[PDB]
């Protein structure tokens, strides 16, 4: 069991058959209009037929937007792709600037193929003869290849000591999943920049070709995209080409401040770090206020789901100091009062020792009035 | 005078999960309850 | 599957199988006194019940259930220090397999 997973609580949505957003449902109760909104984003992924639309997540810093994501990204499963990325991962000094959103599309789009393949397994003797449990077989053998299974695609030595049964040519079906960036490093990679008559032009005829008939199975992704109202400006210039292209999957944006100025022109203030023709490009989700019942009843699941069962005096001193202050500070403060409980012999978390925790531990505000 | 020693042996996990996959030819069933042999518990060499 | 396994702790044996010529059973046959570095023996249950074995081996071990009625009886007869180890999995289908196979072998013997 690795404990290491910050949000944790969530098995998915917790939506109905009936459409209704049950709120004691998947650990993640509250945030009614958040799950009711993804309830179609996930049908929009799911039917793999409309693609390139922006969903900008907006709220307070500490709405569970990144545990919305992870419910989306759980719902969804490994068979869809899902491609996290931050807004300061972009910058670099020897990679350029408008390279990893270029990037992100090709990562983001998988592909199914199933390919057809033999392998020899053939013991000892340029001619090689194979010898199984079956025959023997000679093969003409390249003069590429001098120095038990070989590798036959397009040479493992050894494998077995007596001085492995099986026929002379075998067949296996390879079932594989390959991203389009995959496809473009190899590319460029034989046995960084991607020059676009390759990557728009020739690659996606091949796949086109693979597509073509009945082999592979196109798939699209998701990509997630966090601080983008700290992002370049000249990145929003290719973003506006991003979204207005017929290839690229969908994108869900996440925004944190309220109001900010845009980098590149250090001037004009705009809301949520976004310019106009771009926030109107995006569909804008908002999430709700917190309340403390609901702060207590999410510290209470949290706490028991981790693995900690809390009286009732600690649970209304928690619930107290997250209306306060934090209500990180309350998720905080429950692994040094189960030490404190550990080290003290008691099985449980009195009064006592939250009160001791929340006096060794300071808060933020607390600091700023310091 | 010689005796015999019965000694019990207990599953594993991937195993257990290979039971739920089997209820989720007769004959067949009964060598994979000894031993894996027909599914592949290998993440096999394959020519990528 | 056991060649798979038994090849990597250092060790190398043999093989006495249904599939070999009788030419080539014999010249195995034949090679088993004075054995260096080779401890474990491999049988089946066809193909090796068919006659004279080696006298010096002990410790028998099964893995499996054979599905056949009197069949360790023959190996009882056969050893009789051996020790008889057996594979019981725990709470599972097989008890009611290994009791069954008891009663089979029962039934024969008192035929």
């Amino acid at each position: 069991t690795q404990r290491i997973a910050s949000h944790s609580h969530v098995k998915g949505l917790g939506l109905d058959e009936s459409g209704l957003a049950k709120q004691a449902a998947s650990g993640l109760v509250g945030q009614e209009n958040a799950r009711e909104a993804c309830g179609v984003i996930v049908e929009l992924i799911k039917s793999k037929k409309m693609a390139g639309r922006a969903v900008l997540l907006a709220g307070p810093p500490g709405t569970g937007k990144t545990a919305l994501a992870l419910a989306i990204a759980q719902e969804l499963g490994s068979k869809v792709p899902f491609c996290p990325m931050v807004g300061s991962e972009v910058y670099s000094t020897e990679i350029k600037k408008t390279e990893v959103l270029m990037e992100n599309f090709r990562r983001a789009i998988g592909l199914r193929i199933k390919e057809t393949k033999e392998v020899y397994e053939g013991e000892v003797t340029v001619i090689i003869g194979l010898k199984t449990a079956k025959g023997t077989k000679q093969l003409k053998l390249d003069p590429s290849i001098f120095e038990d299974v070989i590798y036959i695609e397009a040479v493992k030595r050894q494998g077995r000591c007596d001085t492995p049964k099986g026929d002379v040519h075998k067949k296996k079906e390879i079932i594989q999943d390959v991203t389009l960036h995959d496809l473009d490093v190899a590319n460029a990679r034989p046995q960084k920049t991607e020059i676009t008559d390759k990557l728009r032009g020739e690659i996606n005829k091949v796949v086109n070709k693979y597509i073509d008939q009945g082999i592979a199975e196109l798939v699209p992704g998701v990509l997630f995209v966090d601080e983008v109202h700290m992002l370049d400006i000249e990145c929003f210039t290719y973003l506006h080409r991003a979204l207005e292209s017929s290839i690229a999957p969908i994108v869900i944006f996440a925004s944190n401040r309220g109001n900010c100025v845009i980098r590149g022109t250090e001037d004009i203030t705009s809301p949520h770090g976004i310019p106009l023709d771009l926030l109107d490009r995006v569909m804008i989700i908002r999430t709700m206020l917190y309340t403390p019942q609901e702060m207590k009843q999410i510290i209470k699941i949290r706490a028991q789901t981790e693995g900690i069962n809390i009286s009732e005096e600690a649970l209304n001193h928690l619930g107290e100091i997250g209306t306060k202050t934090t209500l990180r500070y309350s998720v905080q403060l429950l692994t040094p009062a189960n030490l404190l409980a550990k080290i003290n012999g008691k099985d449980s978390i009195e009064k006592e020792h939250v009160e001791e925790i929340s006096e060794l531990f300071y808060d933020a505000k607390s600091s700023a009035k310091i | 005078k010689k005796y015999e020693h019965v000694i019990r042996c207990r599953l594993s996990k991937r195993q257990r999960c290979l039971y739920d996959d089997f209820m989720a030819i007769l004959m067949q069933l009964r060598k994979v309850c000894n031993h894996p042999n027909l599914f592949d518990p290998r993440p096999v060499t394959s020519p990528f | 599957v056991l060649e798979q396994f038994l090849t990597y702790h250092g060790h190398l044996y043999l093989r006495l199988d249904g599939s070999t010529r009788v030419e080539q059973r014999q010249a195995l046959m034949e090679r088993f006194n004075a054995d260096k570095r080779i401890f474990c023996f491999i049988l089946s249950t066809r193909s090796g019940g068919v006659g004279v074995n080696l006298t010096g081996a002990d410790t028998v071990v099964f893995y499996d259930s054979d599905w056949n009625p009197t069949m360790d009886a023959q190996a009882q007869d056969r050893c009789h220090d051996v020790h008889i180890y057996r594979l019981i999995s725990e709470r599972t289908v097989e008890e009611n397999i290994l009791k069954k196979a008891n009663q089979k072998r029962m039934l024969g013997d008192m035929a």
